[PDB]
RNA sequence: GCUUUACUGCAGGCUGUCGCUGAGGACUCUCACUCCGGGAGGAGGACACCGAUAGCCGGGCA
RNA sequence: ACUCGUACGGUCACUGAAUCCUGCCCAGUGCAGGUAUCUGAACACCUCGUACAAGAGGACGAAGGACCUGUCAACGGCGGG
RNA sequence: AAACAUCUCAGUAUCGGGAGGAACAGAAAACGCAAUGUGAUGUCGUUAGUAACCGCGAGUGAACGCGAUACAGCCCAAACC
């Protein structure tokens, strides 16, 4: 079976959802955390320098 | 004539001989089984608290706590490395254990503020620090023209910015002239070569 | 290169992991105050997951159902004991001082009161060899003179299922349900056949280890494969 | 070669003619308080140590003469070029 | 990327030493510490574990 | 983690059902054991040096090596005259 | 650095923790234009690519002082109660 469009066929789970404290659809709700704010991983917002240009 | 806290301190000099010498082989017993961090009703060298700020008042804090001894606990790089920083083994860590109990203490008591520390002796394999503490809410600290000036917003998390005096110590702080062209005012503003 | 399989399981993942949640009872002796007023009738003979071996279910005066690291000869109904006083007969446990010498033991106790550690496979056993105030000897399974404490406790006779190794597997099929029942990675690919970077005999034309296989004691995980620290190899001399 | 252990030369000292000596120069003792020994436990650490990793280079296939030349009266001694020479016995 | 008796290093293991650490070139003891025991208590014991350092091995890794 | 496991175990490797078989080689390399003697670091110790210190040398000497032994279903070898 | 290991890129990128409107520093166990001299601390100009470092290679690189800005000095521990 190739791993391009018959492999496609199966995708029909469920993983990143709406999120609840930041409104993206990155709630991952198998491990409930979400990719984008870090909600259920840290009280704090999730951020990194690396977001941006160095110098910016 | 001499003050009995002298007779505390004179002991401290020599932990290992005289009677301190047999009061910590069997208060260490007991430590070694106790917690990361005890708070305790009386400092262990009244001397040394009281000449560091302490007091018997509302407010005032003491902690004791203990930290594994030695050098960093460091994971070898994963990725690439000129065998300068492949080092794994010798290297220390920059802030010295004093310091890292000054912390832990701080953080099991998020309201309180550090003022000082000192040790209370070690065996081969951890180390003990008392740290004083103070309540900056209580108005019988507020009122103290000796700790008052604790309470002011800046003091806030204090010790985790290096305000504490093994704070200042450990980063280079002591000497006013020769020595200190790259700590003070400030290691970060030096380009932190110090 | 990348980490071999030894190393893998370290990690101890799902792949390396035993069945525990599908496992029956831990074996150890019970716990007596004193006297050996204990006795139990075996309620049941059961088959061991761990082990491939039965066990058996034993109900306790006190109303202690518990199963026990059964020997060869026990049934229902029967009556065992436990105890410094125990009678010395098959499937009973008391102290290595109150055992005979010349009696064949199982479920031996490394230190006395850990509920047993020697002896504990298949059709196996211990032989209780000298008696002392300060130490039993004991002959294990291997071949091994071991001295022990007379207060260790054990369980008097062979352990059930002997023989089993006797008979062949002559399937993959058949290993393959045995390894399921354990905390073991199986089928095994020889390293010889792995690719250099998997395994320190991996690559080459044909396939060959590129090395002596007598490995140093010394040497790192990740090295150490093959003969470790071989007294000696091959059949000869 | 060989080479007389004494003979009549210039000593650049008495700033005339006199008996020499002539000596093979043995190597002095060090004391390892030089400027290079401090330098090296300074800068040697983890890894390797730049200047302080390498090793003793190589050999030419024949030495030149070292020798020492003492004036016979006034005791002291003068250097001179060396030549290559496979080997090298004093005379006496 | 891979290999090795290439160069140089780094983990890791073995080994000595110092601290933990006590009493009377081989020895006894118990009180730290360790392990077994539900507990009493038992086993071991200034060793071992751990911190530091030194020598050896060291494509397991860079 | 192995492990609710304990040598009829399980870890590490090689060969690859049954059948008939599996010779010679331990010099080199590897592993392991031993070791009178030799060699073998640091701390402590001793001498010289320094009113101290740097430093030089000595004594002691662990693992390791030299040396000896075991081992090829251990890496491998089994030619020319 | 025309390779590269010390060095360099650089305490940079990035990561962990934390405060404020600014932070940090700060009233000498200082300096050492050695003096009959200066007098808490930042910072700006300069001192200076100087001293110092360095396969003494490539490169790295201060301070005292001086001219400025702004200026401000105090509180405990103990003795005795
Ligand atoms: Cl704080
Ligand atoms: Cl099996
Ligand atoms: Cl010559
Ligand atoms: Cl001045
Ligand atoms: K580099
Ligand atoms: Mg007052
Ligand atoms: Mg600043
Ligand atoms: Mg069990
Ligand atoms: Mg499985
Ligand atoms: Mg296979
Ligand atoms: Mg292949
Ligand atoms: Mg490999
Ligand atoms: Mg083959
Ligand atoms: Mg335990
Ligand atoms: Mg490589
Ligand atoms: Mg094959
Ligand atoms: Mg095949
Ligand atoms: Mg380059
Ligand atoms: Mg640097
Ligand atoms: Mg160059
Ligand atoms: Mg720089
Ligand atoms: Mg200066
Ligand atoms: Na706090
Ligand atoms: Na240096
Ligand atoms: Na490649
Ligand atoms: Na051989
Ligand atoms: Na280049
Ligand atoms: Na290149
Ligand atoms: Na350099
Ligand atoms: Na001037
Ligand atoms: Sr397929
Ligand atoms: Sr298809
Ligand atoms: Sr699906
Ligand atoms: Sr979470
Ligand atoms: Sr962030
Ligand atoms: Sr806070
Ligand atoms: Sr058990
Ligand atoms: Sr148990
Ligand atoms: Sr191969
Ligand atoms: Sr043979
Ligand atoms: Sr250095
Ligand atoms: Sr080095
Ligand atoms: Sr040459
Ligand atoms: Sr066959
Ligand atoms: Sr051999
Ligand atoms: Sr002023």
């Amino acid at each position: 079976t190739g791993a391009g469009t018959p492999s496609q066929g199966k995708k029909n789970t469920t993983t990143h959802t709406k999120c609840r404290r930041c409104g993206e659809k990155s709630y991952h709700t198998k491990k409930k955390v979400c990719s984008s704010c870090g909600f259920g991983k840290s009280a704090k917002r999730r951020d990194y320098e690396w977001q941006s240009k160095a110098g910016e | 004539a001499r003050s009995a806290y002298s007779y505390i301190r004179d002991a401290w000099e020599n932990p290992g001989d005289g009677q301190l010498a047999e009061l910590q082989w069997q208060r260490q017993q007991e430590w070694r089984n106790e917690g990361a961090v005890e708070r305790i009703e009386r400092p262990t060298r009244l001397d040394k608290a009281r000449s560091q700020g302490y007091k018997a008042k509302q407010g005032v804090i003491v902690a004791r706590v203990s930290v594994r001894k030695g050098s960093a606990r460091k994971r070898r790089h994963k990725a690439g490395r000129r065998s300068k920083r492949q080092g794994v083994t010798r290297i220390t860590r920059r802030k010295d254990i004093q310091r890292v109990a000054e912390e832990r203490a701080s953080r099991t008591f998020p309201n309180l503020r550090v003022l000082n520390s000192y040790s209370v002796g070690q065996d081969g394999r951890q180390k003990w620090h008392e740290v004083i503490l103070i309540d900056p809410n209580h108005p019988a600290i507020q009122n103290d023209d000796d700790l008052s000036w604790i309470c002011a917003d800046d003091q806030a998390d204090r010790v985790f910015r290096g305000l504490t005096g093994a704070g200042r110590r450990n980063r280079g702080l002591s000497g006013k002239g020769k020595g200190s062209e790259k700590t003070r005012p400030s290691l970060r503003s030096n380009g932190g070569k110090a | 290169g990348r980490r071999i399989q030894g190393q893998r399981r370290g990690r101890g993942t799902s792949t390396f992991r035993a069945p525990s949640h599908r496992y029956k009872a831990d074996l150890e002796h019970r716990k007596v105050e004193d006297g050996d007023v204990i006795a139990g009738t075996v309620v049941d003979i059961e088959h061991d997951p761990a082990r491939s071996a039965p066990v058996a279910a034993v109900e306790f005066e006190d109303g202690d159902r518990r199963l026990i690291l059964a020997p060869e000869g026990v049934g229902v109904g029967d009556e065992l004991q436990v105890g410094v006083s125990a009678e010395i007969a098959p499937g009973n446990t008391l102290p290595l001082a109150e055992i005979p010498e010349g009696v064949p033991v199982c479920n031996v106790e490394s230190s006395p009161g850990d509920g047993g550690k020697f002896a504990r496979a298949s059709g196996v056993n211990a032989q209780l060899l000298t008696h002392d105030r300060n130490v039993a000897v004991v002959k294990l399974p291997s071949g091994e003179m071991k001295r022990l404490d007379p207060q260790c406790r054990a369980t008097i006779g062979v352990v059930a299922g002997g023989g089993r190794t006797d008979k062949p597997f002559v399937k993959a099929g058949n290993k393959h349900h045995k390894m399921k029942a354990r905390g073991t990675k199986w089928p095994n690919v020889r390293g010889v056949a792995m690719n250099a970077v998997d395994h320190p005999f991996g690559g080459g034309g044909r396939q060959h280890p590129g090395k002596p296989k007598s490995i140093s004691r010394n040497a790192p995980p990740g090295r150490k494969v093959g003969d470790i620290a071989s007294k000696r190899t091959g059949r000869g001399g | 070669m060989q080479m007389p252990r004494r003979f009549n030369t210039y000593c650049p000292h008495c700033n005339e003619h006199q008996e020499h000596e002539v000596e093979k120069v043995r190597s002095g003792r060090q004391t390892g308080m030089k400027w290079i020994d401090r330098q090296r436990e300074r800068n040697s650490g983890i890894g390797n140590d730049g200047k302080f990793s390498k090793v003793p280079g190589g050999d030419k296939p024949t030495k030149k003469t070292d020798l020492k030349y003492r004036c016979g009266e006034c005791g002291k001694a003068h250097l001179r070029e060396g030549w290559r020479a496979g080997r090298l016995e004093f005379q006496e």
